[PDB]
RNA sequence: UUCACAUCGACGGGAAGGUUUGGCACCUCGAUGUCGGCUCUUCGCCACCUGGGGCUGUAGUAUGUUCCAAGGGUUGGGCUGUUCGCCCAUUAAAGCGGUACGUGAGCUGGGUUCAGAACGUCGUGAGACAGUUCGGUCCAUAUCCGGUGUGGGCGUUAGAGCAUUGAGAGGACCUUUCCCUAGUACGAGAGGACCGGGAAGGACGCACCUCUGGUGUACCAGUUAUCGUGCCCACGGUAAACGCUGGGUAGCCAAGUGCGGAGCGGAUAACUGCUGAAAGCAUCUAAGUAGUAAGCCCACCCCAAGAUGAGUGCUCUCCUA
RNA sequence: CUAUAACGGUCCUAAGGUAGCGAAAUUCCUUGUCGGGUAAGUUCCGACCCGCACGAAAGGCGUAACGAUCUGGGCACUGUCUCGGAGAGAGGCUCGGUGAAAUAGACAUGUCUGUGAAGAUGCGGACUACCUGCACCUGGACAGAAAGACCCUAUGAAGCU
RNA sequence: GGCCAGUGAGACGAUGGGGGAUAAGCUUCAUCGUCGAGAGGGAAACAGCCCGGAUCACCAGCUAAGGCCCCUAAAUGACC
RNA sequence: AAGGUCACGGCGAGACGAGCCGUUUAUCAUUACGAUAGGUGUCAAGUGGAAGUGCAGUGAUGUAUGCAGCUGAGGCAUCCUAACAGACCCACAGACUUGAAC
């Protein structure tokens, strides 16, 4: 039974799931709009809201935790120079979960992530 | 479960158990099982076809 | 585990038609999605 | 929680050192012996200047335990060892000086253990 | 047949009441979303039995269908979600027109019974439904935790009905009995009751006096 | 009680009474209080 | 001590049961897998305990034997492959059996002692022992019935949303010490009640996470080896599905916490009776009728009108051509 | 004194078992009796010798070291257990693709009880069951295998003496 | 006699016995009946028990064994 | 048509079906309903003093900022994001017959 276990685990083990989270939110912050599955979409939604509001207060500690979470070096330093100028006054809700057709070969419920 | 226990509890299952073993228990005695209308009260709620009393041929009752 | 005998044409057409009726149930959903995919402001299907 | 194969230390100077307790009396659970339950001990080793030798079946009282002790006052008392008092069925032990502290609920049935105790918490 | 009308309330967590004597008692906290308005009484004349029908959880009218809200507006009361009766012996004096009954009737009655949906545990095995034992974990064994033997030999030729198999454990309502009442709150709309009600905080809960 | 299924009335006051189908034997001495066959 | 029948009952006799060893060889060898253990039933009474009673060579405690009663229980262990059995600590008691070992298409050891080897004995020998010892593969995705859960269709005579009655069925109805009565009846003492209450337990069951914890791969903290982040700091990856540890919220769980097992409710079995005749005496009965069992039913908790006998009550909607 | 036989005679052999061992890998009775270990020990060790049926190169009695050898006991250690509980993966469940197999007379394939080639969904009487899926469990279909390795028969086969 | 087959495992029931335990649906014989190789009716079902011997048709009648409350045909027939 | 089903956002419900709770000018005001899930802001709560700087020390390290820093499966608030767009099933007095009064 799963009463109140609000972690959203995928079809992958724990450390591989962490690497899926970090890599897919990294390239989500790289391209902005991205094609995922819906489980991967909500799993991106929590963590990428944590990474938008993490470097919202652009200190050194937030920048070092944020650089520790994201893989690529030059994308964290392109983030806190962009998120207070764009996502000020939004106060949560930084994405959008536009769904699409299922994937040929799996009938996988396929989703599509914005930044709005 | 004995006879006085049903007759104290639900009496209209007595006669309903007596005549159910008198009818051919296939698909057709099950259809004419519903023709039986047993009521424990002194008055029956039927005014269907002005029910005439049943003719007996039994001299020992 | 090993089946004792085989099934009839009876039970097999029942089970196969329950399988294909289970395929019938998942296309009026696709008719609804194909009808909502048409002209209208829907915030999906980029 | 005192299983029927545990080792309990002695809480008196009756003449033993530890004991393999066997199959408690009173509470018929016998796979969970809480405080105040007498146990049919056997002597694993003893003091060899006393009429309590090896392999001797005796009755004792569980007076300390590593398992908790729910009190109505809100407190929960627990020790770090297991202890018994080599007892007789008429109340008092045959060892006078009680070692270590005990609780105070067992005063309602075993008053001589409390009266001979160094600390009653 | 119950010995009196009861109320229904929702569970709101558990805590510990400190009695001034010094004891510490584990109590469940009961809230009341809306007053348990008597909606429909069914007497011996127009029905085969006698029961008082109350309800709970005043809502928005969109949440409630046309037969439901038509039934509730037949009594001239607020539209509400939950709805249950208590069968009561024919000495009753209850009008179905908006009797917003207050919760004072349980404090002197220091015994109450409660019913509620226990938390479901889904399709659980025989090791936790019916308190079986597992096999040997080692010594070359293979029937770990399994159900073991199911029936007797050739002469039955089947298994007895009602035999303890795995199945869906929780989800049905239960009633735990003679639960002694404690400190009500006439302003916090909260009743302390020393025990453990069926279910997590949030569910409906029948709160009706004892049947001993 | 004595279920002696076939012993005779043995004291001089063993009256013989069939009650409730069964045959019993009563006497002044409670030794002889029997229920027969 | 007298005394066949409180209790045993010699010499004999009459039955029931199919649980041992047997007899027959009637189904099965194009295969019905023996003995023990684990798990999990269910049933019988020829009753070990619990409930009621009679008799006692029953003063009371405890009995001996026996009647009704199978609802419930019938421990943990040392030996042995063990069934059985012996012993220890107890317990109210540690019942005997059926269900093909009850149960190996649920699971494991001694064995129909399989193939290797050794000891004794037999045989000239190959080899053999209803003698002993060591080692020795055990398969499997449920077609159908059966079961436990959970739907979908259709029916319930318009279509629905709720609300319940309850036919029927399940579970629970178990049990022990300690105290008052009372050291009172009884007994020369020693001992020590029935009956009616209370309290603490045990198993079982239904729940819950407030406390105490176990886990908790959401988590945070310490540290080893190493590779990356250009480098120091500080982090990230890996050391399976936590690198190893230290704790933990919410879940789940118990060892923890609450609750349950109620009924001057109905009828009975054994028994005690009240009037009371067939034989003007009598007798528990032939007429009527009273006390009373953990047993039966109801009440108790849940499911429950597919109860096709398909229930009852309230409410909504059937419009245009 | 009860014993037991140092010792004796007799029958038959080729000779009637020497040292040492001895309820043993050997002992049926037997869980022999005693002592140790254990709360309790048909297993173990130390003894007695009543050795069914030890015994001196088919060697006997011993012992250091050695053994994935057998067996008895103890310390530490732990889910083996009391008495289970939680968590992580691969399956299992659902969806999309691909897609078998053993088996199979036809199956419109209930329970009790009785009968019957003596253990019946198929026969009889009664009771109970709306139809049909899905997920688990395996009591029955004397379930699947595979012309019973055990037992016996063959005027069978073969190895060996 | 000629040509030419099978069969040579029997089973139960009555009587006459032996083996047994005058136990077995047990075993072996002797006479007979049935089944084997025999359908139908009665026996609830059910090889051997009773009636009975099926060429075939009839939407014909009378009977044997056995039955005449209902399931299920015929008497809730009569008198002791 | 009433009422359902799909979809949609999920659940203290759950193998799948089920079930349950939402499905937005998602109050306005004098006092119980129109916050479903995520994010955000705070409060319980867990580990427990983070980085950076200064100071002391030859250095390991300790100390102040600082119950700070992360965690936020739980509570409340907040419409910032997604609850948009839909679709489909069920309709049109409910056969036949007696009795009663209107």
């Amino acid at each position: 039974m799963k009463h109140g276990r609000k972690i959203h685990r995928l079809s992958r083990p724990a450390d591989q799931r962490r690497a899926l989270l970090r890599g897919l939110t990294t390239q989500l912050l790289k391209h902005g709009r991205i094609k995922t599955t819906r489980a991967k979409a909500s799993a991106m939604r929590k963590y990428v809201d944590k990474m938008i509001t993490l470097a919202k207060e652009g200190s050194l500690h937030k920048r070092r935790q944020a650089l520790g979470f994201i893989y690529e070096k030059q994308i964290v330093h392109a983030l806190f120079a962009e998120v207070p100028e764009r996502y000020g006054d939004r106060n949560g809700g930084y994405t959008r979960i536009i769904r699409t057709l299922p994937r040929r070969g799996d009938n996988a419920p396929m989703a599509y992530i914005e930044l709005v | 479960e004995t006879f006085d226990q049903l007759q104290k509890r639900i009496p209209e299952r007595i006669i309903e158990h007596a005549v159910r073993g008198m009818l051919p228990k296939g698909r057709l005695g099950r259809y004419l099982f519903n023709h039986l209308k047993v009521y424990k009260g002194a008055e029956h709620p039927h005014q269907a076809q002005q029910p005439i009393d049943l003719p007996l041929r039994d001299k020992r009752i | 585990a090993v089946p004792k005998k085989r099934t009839s044409i009876y039970k097999k057409r029942i089970r196969k038609n329950i399988w294909k009726k289970k395929g019938y149930w998942a296309a009026l959903k696709a008719f609804s999605l194909a009808k909502s995919l048409s002209t209208g402001n829907s915030k999906s299907f980029f | 929680m005192i299983q029927p194969q545990t080792h309990l230390n002695v809480a008196d100077n009756s003449g033993a050192r530890e004991l393999m307790c066997i199959r408690i009396i009173g509470a018929s659970n016998r796979r969970y012996a809480r405080i105040g339950d007498v146990i049919v001990a056997v002597i694993k080793e003893a003091i060899p200047n006393t009429p309590l030798e090896r392999s001797e079946v005796i009755r004792a009282v569980v007076v300390r335990t590593c398992k908790e002790l729910k009190r109505d006052n809100g407190m929960i008392i627990r020790y770090d060892d297991n202890a018994a008092v080599i007892i007789d069925q008429e109340g008092n032990p045959k060892g006078t000086r009680i070692f270590g502290a005990i609780a105070r609920e067992l005063r309602q049935k075993f008053a001589k253990i409390v009266s001979l105790a160094p600390e009653v918490l | 047949v119950d010995a009196g009308i009861g109320v229904m309330g929702t569970k709101l967590g558990m805590m510990s009441f400190f009695e001034e004597d010094g004891t510490v008692v584990p109590v469940t906290v009961i809230g009341f979303k809306e007053g348990n308005i008597v909606t429909q009484v069914k007497t011996e004349s127009t029905d085969g039995y006698n029961a008082v029908q109350v309800g709970y959880e005043r809502l928005r009218d969109r949440k409630l269908t046309m037969p439901e809200r038509g039934h509730l507006n037949k009594a001239g009361v607020i539209p509400m979600r939950h709805l249950q009766e208590f069968r009561l012996v024919s000495v009753d004096d209850f009008t179905p027109s908006q009797k917003l009954l207050f919760e004072e009737l349980f404090k002197e009655g220091d015994m109450v019974d409660i019913s509620g949906t226990t938390i479901g545990k889904g399709f659980q095995g025989g090791i936790k439904r019916h308190n079986f034992k597992r096999g040997l974990m080692t010594h070359g064994s293979k029937s770990h935790r399994a159900l073991g033997s199911i029936g007797a030999g050739t002469t039955p030729g089947h298994v007895y009905k009602g035999k303890k198999m795995p199945g869906r454990m929780g989800g049905t309502k239960t009633k735990i009995r003679k639960l002694k009442i404690m400190k009500i709150d006439t302003d916090l709309r909260v009743v302390m009751i020393k025990g453990a009600v069926p279910g997590k905080p949030g569910n409906l809960l029948r709160l009706a006096p004892a049947k001993i | 009680m004595k279920i002696r299924a076939s012993v005779r009335p043995i004291c001089e006051k063993c009256r013989l009474i069939r009650r409730r189908g069964r045959i019993i034997v009563i006497c002044s001495n409670p030794k002889h209080k029997q229920r027969q066959g």
